[PDB]
């Protein structure tokens, strides 16, 4: 009982067309594509009530949509521009069932303007004050990731192997590097804290990850810097007496 | 069906206290009304759907909602904030009833719950790590709701937002802030100085 849109983040130009998947299985019989924009919420811009057809939504303008088989459902994009950068949404529903919309996990598109500056995060871990164990016998990590564009970070806390929801704080929002620069690169800080003891022992590993989402192999540069793809960029920590 | 209207888009409450989000609808037809929420790293999920069968409606997560036609409203309760609903929250609208034809949604509200700082101490402490990168960071940590952190003066420190951690098991929660330069006449005296309160460790 599931939808899926086949990117989850998407760098793309402007100008240069784009493709959105959408498919589920589960026989449905309408979906939707809807953009969630900030202020805005969400807003559909094309549905689709069965196999070849296509209608309008309240904002269809420069954008076009494809329902070639049951399963699929594609947005298109034609001359992508910087306001089509945004959240989208796919959404799926049946007609003879009382079960509602299926909505999908949402792709996240960015536009710029006329060149890829697209750089990972580097990402700096910082290790507690002295005085706070003493003070407060808590023991408060620091994690930085900075220097990235777009904003596609997913910012992680690891200790020995398994993930921590517990005592973590990331930025609802980054912020810029230098709010000059009109496509200015961006920075986010999150915390990890725990126990005075917990953090004095070297058997306690502390690893701060970050999953950049940038290019993709059929992207085209060479340039003299990496080519800035999908990867994880870790900081990690360990204990001390 | 055609529309909805969600009343304030922004909404702050301490924790423990009353939730209400607005949402009015304008109809041609009988309307089925519906409430999505959005937590942070999620797709949208049902809180509760009206469907004629009776007026106030029960949901997940302790919510709650009136259906008034009288006044064209569905506004959504929960008498008691947890920290857990912080979220953005969408009215939606159909003409037919399990959601079946499209859906209209409104604008959306964001919900932020205030934590109930119990013993606070601010203090400003010093974190250093020069093996990714020589640099230095400044935590104000430990402060309470009352306090904000103003944004810098000056261009090139970096200084952001604050933020809530919470330890499961010692009932603790403390509020978090960072600051940070590669400036050489920088300090944990200089960073955060912008209405920090007046009795902070150092």
């Amino acid at each position: 009982v599931k939808v899926t849109q086949s990117s989850r983040y998407l760098v793309k130009r402007t100008g240069e067309k784009v493709f959105l998947e959408c498919v589920q299985d589960m026989d449905h019989e309408n979906m939707f594509w809807y953009r969630q924009d900030p202020g805005l919420g969400l807003r559909l811009i094309y549905f689709s009530y069965d196999v070849k057809m296509k209608e309008k939504g309240d904002i269809p303008e420069g954008y076009s949509v494809s329902r070639e088989k049951k399963e699929r459902f594609s947005l298109i994009l034609e001359s992508a521009s910087t306001n089509q950068t945004s959240m989208y949404l796919c959404a799926s529903s049946s007609t003879g069932l009382p079960y509602g919309y299926t909505f999908g996990s949402g792709t996240r598109l960015t536009v710029v303007e006329d060149l890829n500056k697209v750089f990972p995060p580097e990402v700096a871990v910082f290790e507690p004050s002295e005085a706070e164990i003493s003070h407060t016998q808590k023991a408060t990590l620091v994690c930085l990731a900075t220097g990235f564009f777009p904003d596609h970070v997913e910012l992680s806390w690891w200790v020995n192997g398994k993930e921590v929801h517990s005592g973590v704080c990331t930025d609802p929002q980054p912020l810029k590097e230098q709010p000059a620069l009109n496509d200015s690169r961006y920075s986010l800080s999150s915390r990890l804290r725990v126990s005075a003891t917990f953090w004095q022992n070297p058997r306690n590993h502390f690893r701060c990850q970050v999953q950049f989402y940038g290019l993709s192999e059929n992207d085209e540069w060479t340039q003299d810097r990496a080519k800035p793809v999908t990867q994880i960029v870790s900081a990690e920590a360990w204990g001390r007496a | 069906m055609q529309s909805v209207t969600q009343l304030g888009s922004h909404v702050s409450v301490s924790e423990g206290a009353l939730v209400l989000l607005r949402c009015n609808y304008s109809s041609s037809v009988p309307p089925y009304l519906f409430w999505y929420v959005q937590y942070p790293n999620q797709g949208l999920q049902l809180l509760l759907k009206y469907t004629s069968a009776a007026t106030l409606v029960k949901g997940i997560n302790g919510f709650e909602a009136e259906f008034k036609k009288s006044e064209t409203s569905f506004h959504l309760t929960k008498p008691s904030a947890h920290m857990s609903d912080a979220a953005e929250y969408f009215c939606a609208v159909s003409e037919s009833p399990f959601g079946n034809e499209k859906l209209t949604f409104g604008t959306g509200t964001r919900l932020t719950i205030i934590p109930n700082i119990q013993n606070p101490d601010p203090a400003v402490y010093q974190l250093r790590d020069s093996k990714s990168s020589d640099k230095s960071v400044c935590l104000f940590t430990d402060f309470d709701s009352q306090t904000n952190v103003s944004q810098s003066k000056d261009s090139d420190v970096y200084i952001t937002d604050k933020c809530v951690l919470d330890m499961r098991s010692m009932d603790f929660k403390s509020n978090s802030a960072v600051a940070w330069s590669n400036k050489s006449d920088f300090a944990c005296a200089n960073a955060f100085n912008n209405s920090i309160i007046p009795e902070d460790t150092f």
